[PDB]
RNA sequence: GCGAAACCACAGCCUGGGGGCCAGGUCGUCGCAAUGGUAAUUCAACUUAGUACGGAACCGUUGAUUCAGAUCAUUGGUAGAGCUAUCAUCUGCCGGAUAACGGCUGAGCCAGAAUCCGUGCCAGAGCGACGAUAUGUAUAAAAAUAGAGGUCUCUCCUGUAUCGUAGAAGAUGGGCGAUGGUUGAUGAAACGGAAGUGUUUUAUUGACUUGUCCAUGAAAUUCCAGAAUCCAUUGCAUACGACUUUAAUGUGGAACGGGGUAUUGUAGAUUAAGCCUUUGUUCCCAAGAUUU
RNA sequence: UUGAGAAGCUCAGACGAGUAGGCAGGCGUGGAGGUUUGUGACGAAGCCUUGGGCGUGAGCCUGGGUCGAACAGCCUCUAGUGCAGAUCUUGGUGGAAGUAGC
RNA sequence: ACCAUCUAGUAGCUGGUUCCUGCCGAAGAGCAGAAACUCAGAUCAGUUUUAAAUGAGAGUUUCUAGUGGGCCAUUACUGGCGAUGCGGGCCGAACGUGAGGUUAAGGUGCCGGAAUGUACGCUAGAAAGGUGUUAGUU
């Protein structure tokens, strides 16, 4: 079938089969959300829409916590088209790295010698002259430029401390605009919520949660509806606009086996494949849909905020 | 007159002459590289040939024009046999041309060229058209690289052009051309 | 630890035609996509509209049916957690080419179906980027055969052409004429990304030069032959592997001591176990083994 | 001209599938008689051998290695004389299989 | 029931039956040989002409083995299969070991040895329908 045969994806990010139709017309972003699936919250979203059966109707859904912010966004990476499919025809990546992507691209950091880039950080920054012959090259000759970022693994609260490198492709401008873009994203933390608010419907991707002797399978929501970004690190996560008081996105006494997001989450309003702090795929949608329900935002009133762990009706 | 390698430009060839002149120079340990593979002539209409290959689709099912070709050489040699699979190993069929060997001479066989094969008028259909309709997705990018090999070669011939007309000018100014020019040189 | 027996021409990929015959089927990170699978389905109500002509239809809107993929915020079940419920929630598209059929000029085009192929989704076999570590192997425009190129004019009608081609397998010298040609080694700068691994411009240095004409030598070869893994550790994972983690002197982790957290429950104990979390404590630390 | 093992030598021409079936000539084994002034501890027989040779073949000759006591050619005699098979007889040894199993 | 002889009980039957080369060779009374005789000055014939041509040397008495199936095809006959491999895929061809030459059948785009030969033509291919086509008749 469509999703069968069942196969748990062995990468833990969500590696995206297709992304954006990048145009150079629209201004030089990304398209993509590192998510971590932190939890869930009944998000009430009061449906102010005239016609609606729902109309203004408080809707207490999941609001499925994906951890998203900052993501280190390091470099860009060429990509040329070639008559036998896509070919990366550079990756440059900015002079200054992190911990985590050193982590990242090695398996025993500690034990290992810190090589990782070592005399390629030294040519990024003596030899700049290489790296901007070779971008110069790579806004010449490559078609597309993916644009690399990290994650904050490290930064944020997480046991792992391995970077999830992502080769976002910058979705839209130019290859001048695309290679300026990624040249004031250079050694960066790209934010999820300054990528997008996920106040809306949108095409979050990424494993499922692994239930035992399954899931764990590489998924796309398709139209998933964002209620909010669930900014873990402010106080106000699951403030609404009726819930307010600086409610907190995670459960009263920290989300079941996730805790508080030291970031800000992707929480969305339905469904999310992947358990608790399993890396998301949230991206922008291939396609483009006009539908007037997706159009109409459904204002975020009350969320919950209770100690679902226990009393989970306890919301402070 | 034979040598080691050869490019051949497929287009305006015939797709079964030209792949049975292909493999019999294949099984005489010349190797052989053709190019262009996607301007691939095939006689009859269209629909002909669109109804063979989704026949062919009702084995694994390749749909670019370069494995085309590849397919229709390796019916015409001994692929069951040592002899046969060393002769395809020597056969490299490309769609478009790859920039190695756009700097080198590309040879045609009369023997399978459509003009002098084909009576006016009769109707025929183009490998690369066939393949984009079948499942091929890559024949704009092809036809977008064609454009550019063209346009770069075509300066190439005027730089080529320009400097010969040096040399021509210069040979009759020697009076040796008309000294002894009753050799017929 | 002990330990048979029956049986065994020979062996084990499919289709067709006449089970073997014939013809076919270094490590690691980030990515590419050959190919294979594929998915959405139906109905009701409202607005159109009591209008067009008793009574529609286009569009739009609101919802439901079946099916598919996910999730456990809430509710129920299970004995708080976890699991789970068409018992709970979320999500489930637009391009091309078409059939019937109707048109345009008069074959070649247009319109046209839940059909077909793609977009998308699922899997990733072949590959990309990045990090640390052989007899002279000569010849590059495009498109047409019911036309092209170059400057109203000219050429094509194959390469039987063009470049290089004499030297004891390429020796040793002299003169005449031009600033030549062929190069080996340095120094460079411009170009080539589709697989650019090659194109030039050169500034030198070291050679040869048959451009031309002369001077010595060939012989008896006397007729061909610094990482990864194990141990340990993590639970986003788990039948076991595998995966995610850390884990090799510091948010170091691992453990507890816990706190918080809640449950049941009448406040108490468990107190994260797949609840959080710790300015708390101690322990230990590539430590060895193993492969490149 | 020597070229009569007259059962020898020499000339010519034609011909060549083959089951049942018929005819002929040969190869081999155990023992017998005769014979080779036969072979043998300076190594018989046997066995092994990608060593060599002869014959269309059955088969024979031989080198080397191993071995340690007998053997063979030729002319006749004789027979318990020639094996791929008989779900052959006897012995030995396999795959199944370190499986089923205790 | 058992045990030992009789017993190597009873065979139209089953399974098996051991070296080589050569020559002849069926059947599917006849067909095959051996001796003996009588022999180009002799008779014959899977033949044809006429109401002789041509090929072959012709026969006899005697014995002594094997078989008296069936199948295919053209017209009960005729062949062929069977005891028969080889080239082609029924057609061709009757076989000692070889060298060379040349062919039959079938073939010469490639697999595949061999002309992507030459020339003339029509357009899936190796009961009747069609405003599809090309040559002609009334």
């Amino acid at each position: 079938l469509g999703f069968l045969p069942r196969k748990r994806a062995s990468r833990q990010r969500g590696k995206v089969k297709a992304f954006p139709k990048d145009d150079a017309s629209k201004p030089v972003h990304l398209t993509a959300f590192l998510g971590y699936k932190a939890g869930m919250t009944h998000i009430v979203r009061d449906l102010d829409r005239p016609g609606s059966k729902m109309h203004k109707r408080e809707i207490l859904e999941a609001v499925t916590v994906i951890e998203t912010p900052p993501m280190v966004v390091v470099g860009v990476v060429g990509y040329v088209e070639t008559p036998r499919g896509l070919r990366s025809l550079t990756t440059v990546w900015a002079e200054h790295l992190s911990e985590e992507v050193k982590r990242r691209f090695y398996k025993n950091w500690f034990k290992s010698k810190k090589k990782a880039f070592t005399k390629y950080a030294k040519k990024y920054a003596e030899s700049t002259q290489s790296i901007n012959r070779e971008l110069e090259r790579i806004k010449k000759y490559c078609s597309v430029v993916r644009v690399l970022a990290h994650t904050q693994i490290r930064k944020t609260p997480l046991a792992q401390k391995k970077a999830h490198l992502m080769e976002i492709q910058v979705n839209g401008g130019s290859v001048a605009d695309k290679v300026e873009w990624a040249r004031e994203h250079f050694e960066k933390t790209v934010d999820i919520k300054s990528t997008f608010e996920q106040n809306e419907m949108i095409d979050v991707i990424g494993v499922t949660r692994g239930k035992g002797n399954a899931g764990y399978m590489h998924r796309t929501q398709l139209n998933s509806k964002i209620y909010r970004i669930g900014a873990g690190d402010d106080a106000k996560n699951a403030s609404t606009d009726f819930d307010a008081t600086e409610k907190r996105i995670t459960p009263m006494g920290g989300f079941v086996r996730y805790g508080v997001v030291e970031n800000d989450f992707v929480m969305l309003n339905g469904a999310t494949p992947g358990p608790v702090k399993r890396v998301l795929t949230l991206r922008k949608s291939l396609l483009t849909h006009t539908s007037r329900k997706a159009l109409e935002p459904v204002s975020l009133k009350w969320i919950d905020t209770a100690s679902k762990f226990g009393h989970g009706r306890f919301q402070t | 007159e034979f040598q080691k390698v050869v490019v051949i430009d497929a287009k305006g060839h015939l797709l079964g002459r030209l792949a049975s002149v292909v493999a019999k120079q294949l099984l005489g340990g010349q190797k052989v590289v053709v190019v262009r593979c996607e301007e691939l002539n095939i006689s009859g209409h269209f629909f002909r040939n669109k109804l063979k290959y989704l026949a062919y689709l009702r084995a694994f099912h390749f749909r670019a024009p370069s494995r085309i070709f590849q397919k229709a050489v390796r019916g015409m040699l001994p692929h069951k046999t040592a002899r046969g699979q060393a002769a395809l190993e020597h056969l490299q069929a490309v769609e478009g041309i790859p920039p190695p060997f756009d700097k080198q001479k590309r040879v045609v066989v009369p023997a399978a060229l459509r003009v002098l094969r084909l009576k006016p008028g009769r109707k025929y259909c183009t490998v690369g058209r066939l393949s984009s309709e079948v499942g091929w997705k890559y024949n704009d990018i092809v036809a977008k690289l064609e454009e550019r090999r063209k346009v770069k070669s075509a300066a190439f011939y005027q730089a080529k052009l320009a400097k010969q007309k040096k040399i021509a000018s210069a040979k009759e100014a020697s009076p040796v051309n008309q000294k002894l020019s009753q050799f017929g040189y």
